[PDB]
């Protein structure tokens, strides 16, 4: 029960963002409307105030003396859909005959697509991002011949046990998706769904996953977010023995039904490390290009 | 009017007298979270003027050679009065902000300061030079506390990321020739509907000077920044015994 | 049982194919979306924010580099001087490069609309001046004298209580869209210059400093688009990320 | 045509035209957005907004 | 005749797709369905159900492994002493292993909903005394001594004739569902601790046995959820059944 | 003692706010859980071996062969369902030949 | 669309939303099943139910 | 699924054949067209000439 | 095993066959072999006339 006055004509508990802007339809771009001379006092479009942090507003009508021009340009081609609604590389696994890397004819990869600058850039310029997606795989030979091998991918959920080696007994799948294909078939085309606890994925995470005293061995965990650890994506070669041929394959993802918040600067330095934002420090680059004076071209 | 402002919440007062109108960040004024959004059982707290007030933190010197400073939110914060202590007991938490930042000079002064605010703001290191070396910023880098820390690349924000594109992200100018101060305010952003308040940093603050201070020998030299913030709508849950960091 | 002949085309794998794929996950269905704001639904949203344009794109090292974000004015001789030129192509090289705008078109090969600049003055309180800020349509060579770049469209500035000044640079074109130009015989969609003259000159009292900086600011108009999505020119990877 | 409700963009006010062939919506094409655009909400996000033929600071 | 086009994705053998295939038996109809009871249509149901939980999971050898089923008190010195703890992770490896919630949630990588334990006490009946029960939300080290653990959520156990009472474990996170998380750097998705203390003592006539054990029982609530099905951790094979 | 699980409640042991729960069942339903392919067989055809040495097998039909499954249909009791199986076949190395 | 009623989950309360090209039931899909829960029948299989708010043993 | 049967004829590739095949742009929105003098919709025109 | 790739003018062409922009971020582009039938692709009116 609530008797005294601020508690009665409290405004707490107000839960709806109050909003300042609204969205408007605009399927083409704006026309031009015809404008005049004019010669008067008090009324300057021209200047602006910078400071306050606000795009300047003056338009052609009130700057220069212009014709109507029926603008048709449609605005389709820069929504979000088909902007990120390509393919592109992502992660590369090698299975030679005889290696180091993966001696055994079977390896794990970790489901990150922060790898490869292309599409590291084109997906790093915003914060939040919430999406489906759409992989490929592409599977060849060193010298790109294509032969009559038999490959098992599998999906592993975090939590699930690891394989170990060719003849584990994880890819028995009773539960794990899977994918027998044939290097002679088409490449295998799988879509997955959106699989975050949160409500998007965040590329960039300004926190520690723990508690406790950050010395140096427990220093990685900064900018490390286990909100985007998706699991392992195994692959192996079928049977009881080794493989004949050494295969290379490419992973391709797609995205589609997306939606991105905050937007933020692209980067303009190369790429080091993977889920790090480190840069060259003694080899720092101008964003641009340069001349030498500035009123000559 | 439109340069002159008071600003008052709790039991504190702002005036002056060479504003700049007031930034609402991404043109959305903070709110509580809603019954169809929220994801914890427990009632959380709203202690509402007790930590609903603006909290002077600490002064800077601007000078000629300056390249700029950053803080994070709410680590400027975590330790500071009753929104320190409930920070700190309490598991939980979600708020907005409202930054005024002073920097006043006479009229032979010059200078400009751009004063945004980036979510997220990862910072990332040097590399070792060369790049080869894989580190990560210190614990004063990461999170330097209420006495800020001082850029070392101001022209990559020490992110590899341009300066030139910081507009994007809500901010205003500290030009000494039209005003002396700026005013943001910023919602709840996060991805969560509650987040820890120790572990996790929402955004960050940047003052980079992009024109130089300069002024002819004889006038003052020093030429102090000042920061000014105040929680909005704050909310905890997840009450036990205080833990210091 | 349904008879069916196979046409060219079977079997290859387009990667800007629109299509439809079977789901490794049956009945799985996500997190709820809660409200986040500042969501974002077109690139043009993003184009129309003013960003520091790099004018002053001469300096290279590291000590140096901050100098490149403004360019400077002081008294002069009153006779008319030059201050600075640029082109004004979004997505060529040049100082284009450090804006938004600039980074986004380099995506896109084809463009058109009408852009803005907007100038920041940071002298003295006490400091007065003009300026001639002048844009010369496509054909022209480079202006010789304030004169000459009067002939174009221009703007005159004048130093007060508003610190900025715009001048907009109006869609003066042959073609519907602009491909992109560069170095060579692709440059007949070029799209003029810009140049800064004096028109009095920067006078300043007794007690106040003889140099004072200019911000340059840039951004597209409402009727901008752009067209026909591709690969960005750099590429930020010199060996294996990781 | 009864299908999970399990795409990316439920619960959002643009709806979209899409093909399925499949018991899960997330399996279905890109399709068509709604072209809307709030240019207001990065590029004027001011709290009083002024008219274009004034002076921003008076 | 009718003209197709193959996509990429033809030939394969997803296990989880749901399609169609050929009968081998035409015309096959099969035994008819009697009524038999006990009917489970969902996994939820058999999440409901209260099964003990291993809080004293010490004893590894066969001729003690069945005093991992309850744990003792005895008559103290009346200081608030501590009596054992444990986290509440149902599908972590630990004391809910031993639950069918666990075994369950086991297959599930995300969770989301609040837990209950109910404790019996099985001393004689002339035993009295009282415990505190606390949880200590995520973020937090495990408490020092009693004035440390009440600042949690707790409740006060009074034994009497009714044996049993129930500690509710409420959802409190950030994220709507939790990852199940392990050893090393994911544990940010912690769910807290639960100890158990002394409130005054254990108190004893003369004539009756001075320790007493405890059984306690774990289950869900009706908010629990699962999510993102994947196989068990533990393979129970070591070579060829046969 | 009764053999019924406690209903006590968050409402009545805590104070609670209010929250529209809007999380799916679905997954958890027996189709969803048993709907997904796994191993129960193998048959070995060696050209030269004791096994199978004629190039013919017969084979039992029984999934309790292997421990995945077994222990995932072994959660009950009686079970009534359709089935549907796919025979994978190739070499030890585990190429693909014309036979 | 005429087939022979001949698959598992015949002559049970529940109905599903399948797709079949053959004359057996039984060769369709799974399907979407309904969401009922009894979970009383395992969880309060007691006699005379007794309230929350009451002494279970008075 | 669906049962089909593949008939003679399958994988030719003949030149006159009218067909559909797979946009590599999507939402590609060309050029207006304006106005341009002189157009040609048949031969036959060019004939009587 | 081939590949094939549509640069539209401005985009940085190949200059080996390990050269990074073979990752199509953005480009359109089209993986067959020659086993396969022939590839067949839609191109819209790209003019900027
Ligand atoms: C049998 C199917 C095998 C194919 C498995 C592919 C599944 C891919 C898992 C989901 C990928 C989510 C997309 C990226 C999410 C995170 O943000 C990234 N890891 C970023 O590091
Ligand atoms: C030409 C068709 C060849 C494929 C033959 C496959 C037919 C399979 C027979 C029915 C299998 C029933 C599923 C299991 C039933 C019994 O419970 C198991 N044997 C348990 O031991």
């Amino acid at each position: 029960g609530d008797r005294v006055a601020d508690v009665i004509e409290s405004s707490i508990g107000d839960s709806v963002s109050r909003a300042l802007t609204r969205a408007l339809p605009a399927p083409t771009g704006q026309d031009t409307q015809v404008s005049s001379h004019r010669l008067d006092t008090g009324k300057v479009p021209a200047l602006q105030a910078a400071e306050i942090g606000a795009s300047s507003n003056a338009s052609d009508e009130s700057m220069i003396e212009t014709r109507c021009v029926l603008n048709s340009h449609s605005t389709a081609e820069t929504t979000l859909d088909s902007f990120f609604s390509r393919a592109g590389l992502v992660g590369e696994i090698d299975l030679p005959l005889e290696g180091t890397t993966n001696p055994n004819g079977y390896a794990n990869w970790d489901i990150d697509i922060t790898g490869y600058a292309q599409m590291r850039r084109k997906v790093e310029l915003f914060t939040y991002m919430r999406f489906d997606a759409e992989f490929t795989f592409v599977a060849c030979t060193p010298t790109g011949q294509v032969v009559p091998q038999l490959l098992q991918y599998m999906f592993v959920p975090p939590g699930a046990p690891e394989p170990d080696s060719r003849e584990s007994l994880a890819w028995q799948t009773a539960t794990n998706p899977s994918v027998f294909v044939k290097l002679s078939d088409p490449p295998a085309q799988v879509s997955v769904p959106f699989m975050s606890p949160a409500s998007a994925y965040q590329w960039f995470y300004d926190g520690y996953p723990t508690f406790g005293e950050h010395k140096q061995e427990k220093d990685l965990e900064y900018g490390a977010c286990p909100n985007n650890m998706m699991g392992t994506f195994s692959v192996r070669t079928v049977g009881t023995s080794k493989s004949k041929y050494p295969l290379v394959i490419r992973i391709y993802m797609r995205m589609k039904h997306v939606r991105a918040w905050i937007p933020r600067p692209m980067r303009n330095q190369n790429y080091l490390f993977k889920a790090n934002p480190n840069y060259a420090g003694n080899f720092i680059k101008p964003t641009g290009a340069s001349r030498t004076a500035i009123t000559t071209l | 009017s439109d340069r002159v402002a008071q600003l008052t919440i709790g039991n504190s007062t702002i005036t002056t007298q060479e504003a700049a109108n007031i930034i609402v960040g991404y043109g959305e004024w903070p709110s509580y979270c809603s019954d169809s959004d929220a994801t914890a059982v427990d009632k959380p707290t709203r202690p509402d003027v007790s930590v609903n007030r603006f909290y002077t933190l600490d002064t800077k010197l601007w000078e000629k050679s300056s390249k700029g400073w950053y803080w994070k939110f709410p680590d400027v914060l975590t330790e500071t009065g009753v929104f320190g202590q409930n920070a700190q007991f309490h598991y939980l938490y979600r708020s907005g902000f409202c930054i005024h930042v002073q920097c006043n000079a006479s009229k032979f002064h010059q200078g400009a300061l751009l004063v945004a605010v980036l979510p997220e703001y990862v910072i990332g290191s040097v590399a070792g030079g060369t790049g080869t070396e894989d580190t990560h910023p210190p614990y004063k880098q990461t999170q330097p506390g209420a006495d800020g820390f001082e850029l070392q690349h101001p022209y990559v924000l020490d992110a590899g990321i341009p300066i030139s594109q910081l507009t994007v992200c809500p901010h205003q100018w500290i030009n000494l020739r039209t005003n002396n101060c700026a005013t943001i305010i910023v919602p709840y952003i996060n991805a969560l509907p509650f987040d820890s308040a120790l572990n996790h940093c929402n955004f960050g603050l940047l003052v980079v000077p992009i024109s130089p201070l300069d002024y002819d020998q004889g006038a003052t030299p020093v030429i102090p920044i000042t920061i000014t913030l105040a929680p909005m709508c704050s909310e905890f849950a997840g009450l036990r015994q205080a833990v210091t960091q | 049982g349904f008879p069916t002949e196979l046409k060219p085309g079977t079997n290859q794998f387009l990667t800007t194919d629109d299509g439809v794929s079977a789901p490794i996950l049956p009945n799985f269905h996500p997190t709820p979306c809660i409200h986040i704001p500042g969501e974002v639904r077109n690139l043009l949203e993003l184009c129309q924010v003013e960003t520091i344009l790099e004018v002053n794109n001469v300096p290279t090292n590291a000590t140096s580099l901050m100098e490149r974000l403004r360019f400077p004015v002081s008294a002069q001789a009153g006779k008319g001087e030059l201050c600075a030129v640029f082109r004004a192509d979004p997505g060529r090289s040049g100082p284009w490069q450090s804006t938004l705008l600039g980074q986004l078109c380099g995506y896109y090969t084809q463009w058109s609309g009408s852009l803005e600049v907007t100038f920041m003055f940071t002298g003295s309180f006490m400091a007065t001046g003009k300026m001639l800020i002048a844009y010369t349509p496509p054909g022209g060579p480079l202006p010789k004298d304030r004169a000459t770049a009067m002939l174009g469209t221009h703007v005159i500035w004048d130093f007060g209580l508003q610190s900025s000044v715009t001048l907009v640079i109006p869609w003066i074109s042959n073609t519907h869209y602009r491909a992109h130009a560069r170095d060579g015989v692709f440059d007949y969609y070029t799209t003029g210059l810009v140049s800064i003259w004096y028109q009095t000159n920067y006078v300043v009292p007794i007690g106040a400093p003889n140099t004072a900086y200019i911000i340059a600011l840039a951004a597209a108009q409402k009727n901008f688009t752009m067209k026909l999505c591709k690969d960005a020119s750099d590429i930020l990877q010199t060996g294996t990320i990781q | 045509s009864h299908e999970n409700s399990n795409s990316a963009t439920e619960g959002s006010t643009i709806n979209y035209t899409t093909i399925n062939y499949y018991k899960d919506s997330y399996a279905a094409t890109a399709g068509k957005q709604s072209l809307k655009q709030d240019p207001d909400k990065f590029a004027n996000p001011v709290k009083d907004i002024f008219t274009e033929m004034a002076a921003p600071l008076k």
